[PDB]
């Protein structure tokens, strides 16, 4: 069936196993979504100049 | 690894990767929101230095990141995709490589939606993208494209992953399940999946239409060449109000089993609630003009159009009444999904009543495009759908990823949305009924009183939703260890009052559904052979 | 000229994946992940132009 | 047979503190920006 | 046939339940179960007690949704939420701008409110528009 | 088109009797305190003899609780232990009240 069943692995993401933290992995996906309009406001606040 | 999360075709990965998704996108939408609010907080340029078609860029960054990419894909396609066929026995679904290009249609989606938003301005078009604003004289540039374009991949995805839960409903059930006993969340995937292949191809042929006229000197909606705006309209909105009942019908399914289960006895009536939940797909088809009361229509499509709007308050008034008579006469074990539904079913009600009181044309004079709308959908959306989203998860992730959850910390996650969210829509209807309009990036000064309340508010929901992405931090490294201690619930339902603590031990689930007897994280091949019902 | 028996047993005696288990699976394959790889990283590489509003000069 | 006590004297028993709470809660729940009003400037407080 | 059990090792269960060994759990239930076949006039209210705990008591599978003690602790939290809610509010309302537009003091606000009485506004509802220091 | 008390009362008087294990008992018991109306005396006692017949007090406990919680009164419940005392002194069960005074 070829697939390894377990509790973690059910997720496209390491946990357990894993040289740095996870909760950076964790945060770092989360906040880039978070930080996605704050870029977009950034590209068009310098677009049209006043930041 | 690979060939399980990029060539997939199992139900279970694609399923907590639209999960994954839609809580990426979610956040990307309330922080908009949080935007938003922030720039309605006090009259005059608070933190956007003018810069209006950014706030209308960002108020339609807000509703499609909200609506395609986080209820859509949270709840037909996340709960839908794993609990359909777990939940009528099948294997898999029918047709599966459909639901992984369903899935992977979406990213390109989100992709062209923010690369939108970074060319010329975005869209500053309003979420229906109305022209001629948003043809070529009043938004140049290609970012309207991009955003018709996510749109039609959005539409691509959930058209095909419809097309796939219906053959697999219809085709694939169990030895035992005919379609009368079915569970309540499956005939709620069912009629969505109507609903959906019913209404997506007009909104198709709308926005490609619109596509066409700005990029192919058509004229299908420019008044200047014979078109007409209020074709698009039609056009929109007959796709429109079967979409806010999908965006809902998934959630009375989720909260129809939470009822029961936290009731500990069957929902009242059962079949008399797939009749009211087919009554309310088959009457949103014929009440789509009642978002245009105010576009010079006739008398008597505004007196067709506001009966047929108030005659879908019977077969909801039913449902409702249906579940405060299965909860009422019941053991109720106030856990966190119970606490989200009864929340849901109190402010689904006034969400309900405020839309009713929109439903007569005679009153929405009154009240077109006024904060009383935003606050009637709002009170059905984030109140509605998400409220039903959050009970969902609650309710199934410590089956589904196997490791349960801080539950005192969810019961603080909940009642800091159920404050905040409160805070933030319930003066919206003051501000409606005093006459502010909608979509302005500033308003006269006399409605600064009511907008620091909501911007205060605001804040509260977005911290909520931090607390929510610790809880689920905490599941997933201590989840483990939240089943040896005890800062969690394990059990879904108590042992009855005259059973006993071993014979309980033996029979330690009282479902009516295969979700739960499932090993939890369940195999990669659950149901080789079939699960035999009576 | 009716090869589906001799090309049922080689489409069941092998473990190399589906899109492999011909013997042509090659002229189409190879320049198709050529042509994949042209045809994905290409619009990708003008979007900086596109960002900035530099368009395409008629020359 | 009417045992004893009567059926809604002891239901009255029952649900008399019920009124006055539901009172409270929903006087709390559709009456807080009273206290805003209350506590705003538009009292030229 | 089966006797009685000691006395000090039933003494106080409901309360040491828990911090149980929990091989001993086993073989506390089994003898209360065979203990409970004799005629009921024979058992002595210390078992009877116990006895009841086992099968009734509020351990394991009949723990409470929140403990005792657990109330307090959310309300805390929520008090807690709402309170660092408002103090980032505060706080990011410190970058927004820092000129107020001119009508939002009292030398605007009274002008306006004459005005609106020169042009004779609602008489029945207030049409003083006065809400900043 | 439902059914009277007194055939109510004459069905589980014989589903107590037919019961074999602790399982059973205590499946009964719940189905037959689950219903609007609070099950009659001689309902209750064809459930304490099934509780003795399989040896298990703490349901035997449990069932004056359950029609404590059902009734209205106390005089109701006085009642009860008036109507059943005799019962009570046959089989010896005790009640939850006077075996955990508060
Ligand atoms: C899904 C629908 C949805 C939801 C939940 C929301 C929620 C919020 N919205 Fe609204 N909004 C719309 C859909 C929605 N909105 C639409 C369609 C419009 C019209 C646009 C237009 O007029 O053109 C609109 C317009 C709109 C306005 C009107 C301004 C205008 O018209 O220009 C405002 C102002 O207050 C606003 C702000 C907010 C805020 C602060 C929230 C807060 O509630 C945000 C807090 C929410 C959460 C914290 C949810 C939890 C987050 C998750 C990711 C769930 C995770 C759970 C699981 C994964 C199980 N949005
Ligand atoms: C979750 C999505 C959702 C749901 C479920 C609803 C539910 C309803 N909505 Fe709404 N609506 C929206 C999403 C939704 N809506 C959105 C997104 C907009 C704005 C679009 C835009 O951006 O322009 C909108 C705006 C909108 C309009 C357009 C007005 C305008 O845009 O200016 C109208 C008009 O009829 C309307 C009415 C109703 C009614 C009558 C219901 C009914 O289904 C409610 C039924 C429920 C009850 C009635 C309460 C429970 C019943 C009882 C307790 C029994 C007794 C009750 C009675 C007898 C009344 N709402
Ligand atoms: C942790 C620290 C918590 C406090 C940090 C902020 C301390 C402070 O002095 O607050 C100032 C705010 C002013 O907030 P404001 O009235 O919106 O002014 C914005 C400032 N400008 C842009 C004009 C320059 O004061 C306020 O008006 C906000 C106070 C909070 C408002 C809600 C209070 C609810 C109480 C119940
Ligand atoms: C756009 C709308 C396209 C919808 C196609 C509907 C097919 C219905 C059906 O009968 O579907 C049958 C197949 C399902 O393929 P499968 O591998 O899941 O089959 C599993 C069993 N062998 O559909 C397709 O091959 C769709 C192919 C799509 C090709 C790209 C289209 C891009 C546009
Ligand atoms: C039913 C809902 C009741 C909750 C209202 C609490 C208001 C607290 C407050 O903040 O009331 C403050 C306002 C101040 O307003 P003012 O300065 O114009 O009047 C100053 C002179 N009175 O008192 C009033 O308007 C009048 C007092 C009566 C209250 C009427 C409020 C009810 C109208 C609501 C209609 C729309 C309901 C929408 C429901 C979805
Ligand atoms: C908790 C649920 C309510 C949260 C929002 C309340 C504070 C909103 C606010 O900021 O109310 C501000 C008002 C007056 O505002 P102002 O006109 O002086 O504003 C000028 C610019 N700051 O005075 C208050 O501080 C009232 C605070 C107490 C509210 C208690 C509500 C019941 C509990
Ligand atoms: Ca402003
Ligand atoms: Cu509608």
């Amino acid at each position: 069936v070829h697939f390894k069943d377990g509790v973690y692995e059910n997720i496209p993401f390491k946990v357990k196993g894993r040289k740095t933290p996870y909760a950076l992995s964790h945060f770092g996906f989360f906040a880039i979504g978070f930080a996605v309009p704050f870029v977009a406001c950034y590209v068009q606040l310098k677009k049209s100049g006043a930041f | 690894m690979v060939q399980r999360w990029l060539y997939s075709t199992n139900a279970k990965d694609i399923a907590v990767l639209y999960f994954m998704l839609a809580i990426f996108s979610g956040m990307a939408g309330t922080a908009m929101s949080l935007i938003i609010r922030l720039e309605l907080a006090a009259p005059g340029s608070q933190y956007l230095h003018g810069n209006s078609q950014l706030f209308n860029v960002l108020v339609v960054g807000h509703a499609v990141l909200m609506i395609f990419f986080l209820v859509m894909p949270a709840l037909i396609g996340g709960f839908g995709n794993y609990l359909l066929p777990l939940m009528i026995g099948a294997t898999d679904t029918a047709f599966p490589r459909i639901n992984n290009i369903a899935f992977w249609v979406l990213p390109m989606g989100l992709v062209c939606l923010v690369t939108s938003t970074l060319v010329e301005s975005g869209a500053g078009t309003g979420w229906t993208v109305y022209p001629p604003l948003s043809s070529i004289q009043a938004h140049s540039g290609p970012s309207v494209d991009l955003a018709i374009f996510a749109l039609h991949l959005t539409s691509i995805s959930s058209l095909l992953g419809a097309i796939n839960f219906i053959v697999t409903t219809l085709n694939m059930r169990t030895n035992g399940m005919t379609m009368h006993k079915l569970p309540l969340f499956v005939w709620s995937i069912f009629i969505t999946a109507f609903l959906l292949l019913l209404s997506l191809p007009v909104l198709s042929a709308g926005i490609t239409m619109l596509l066409l006229d700005r990029n192919f000197n058509t004229s299908f909606f420019e008044v200047s060449g014979g078109g007409d705006p209020i074709l698009y309209e039609h056009l929109f909105w007959f796709f429109g109000h079967p979409e806010v009942y999908i965006l809902i019908i998934p959630g009375f399914g989720i909260i129809s089993h939470v009822v029961s289960t936290y009731s500990k006895k069957p929902v009242f009536g059962e079949i008399s609630m797939v009749y009211a939940m087919a009554s309310i797909g088959l009457l949103g088809f014929l009440v789509w003009s009642h978002h245009m009361y105010i576009v010079g229509l006739d008398a008597d499509t505004r007196a067709y159009f506001t009966s047929a709007t108030m005659i879908i308050a019977i077969p909801t008034g039913i449902k409702i009444f249906s579940w405060l008579a299965t909860i009422h006469g019941g053991s109720i074990r106030l856990a966190t999904p119970m606490l989200y539904a009864i929340a849901f079913l109190f402010l689904f009600t006034m969400g309900g009543l405020t839309g009713v009181a929109l439903a007569n044309a005679s009153l929405d004079v009154a009240f077109h495009d006024t904060y009383y709308v935003v606050g009637h959908f709002h009170y059905v959306l984030s109140m509605g759908a998400i409220f039903s989203l959050f009970a969902g998860y609650y309710y199934w992730s410590p089956q589904i990823l196997g490791l349960n959850y801080n539950e005192k910390l969810a019961q603080i996650q909940f009642w800091l949305i159920f404050i905040g969210a409160n805070v933030i829509f319930f003066p919206m209807h003051f501000l409606g009924i005093n006459g502010m309009p909608r979509r302005i990036p500033d308003y006269p000064d006399a409605f600064a009183g009511w907008n620091y309340v909501a911007s205060i508010g605001s804040f509260i929901a977005t911290l909520s939703l931090f607390l929510f992405i610790y809880i689920l931090y905490d599941q997933l490294v201590n989840g483990l260890n939240n089943k040896v201690n005890n800062k969690s619930v394990i059990y879904n339902k108590a042992p009855d009052f005259v059973e006993s603590n071993t014979i309980f031990n033996l029979n330690t689930v009282k479902s009516s559904s295969i979700e739960f007897l499932l090993t939890s994280p369940p195999a990669v091949h659950s149901f080789n052979t079939p699960a035999v019902q009576s | 000229a009716n090869k589906v028996i001799q090309l049922q047993k080689i489409f069941q005696s092998s473990t190399k994946p589906l899109w492999w288990r011909h013997p042509r699976s090659a002229l189409y394959l190879y320049p198709f992940y050529a042509i994949f790889a042209v045809a994905v990283v290409t619009p990708l590489l003008y979007i900086p132009n596109a960002i900035r509003g530099i368009k395409a000069k008629k020359a | 047979g009417r045992i004893g006590e009567s059926w809604v004297i002891t239901e009255g028993r029952r649900l008399i503190p019920e009124i006055f709470q539901w009172s409270a809660v929903l006087s709390v729940c559709l009456g807080w920006p009273g206290a805003v009003y209350f506590f705003s400037k538009a009292r030229k407080a | 046939q089966t006797k009685a059990l000691s006395k000090a090792t039933l003494t106080d269960l409901p309360e040491r339940w828990e911090n149980m060994p929990n091989l001993e759990q086993k073989e506390i239930a089994d003898n209360l179960t065979e203990r409970q076949k004799l005629p009921w006039k024979t058992l002595n209210n210390e078992e009877i007690k116990a006895a009841w705990y086992i099968s009734y008591g509020e351990w394991g599978p009949r723990r409470p949704v929140h403990g005792k003690g657990d109330v307090a602790f959310i309300t805390k939290g929520v008090f807690l939420g709402l309170g660092i809610s408002f103090g980032l509010f505060g706080l990011v309302r410190l970058l927004a701008n820092p000129e107020t537009p001119k009508t939002m003091n009292r030398e605007w606000q009274l002008k306006s409110d004459e005005y609106l009485k020169s042009k004779n506004a609602n008489p029945w509802g207030g049409y003083s528009q006065v809400q900043s220091k | 088109d439902e059914e009277t008390f007194e055939e109510f009362t004459a069905r589980y008087e014989k589903e107590f009797d037919e019961a074999y294990d602790l399982f059973e008992v205590q499946r009964v018991l719940n189905n037959c305190f689950s219903y609007d109306l609070v099950p009659a005396p001689a309902v209750i006692e064809k459930a304490l003899r099934a509780a003795r017949r399989v040896n298990d007090l703490p349901t035997a406990i449990r069932v004056f609780e359950a029609l404590k919680y059902k009734v209205e009164n106390e005089d109701q419940y006085k009642a009860y232990l008036d109507e059943l005392k005799d019962v009570r002194q046959e089989l010896g069960v005790p009640l939850k009240e006077e075996l955990f005074p508060s």
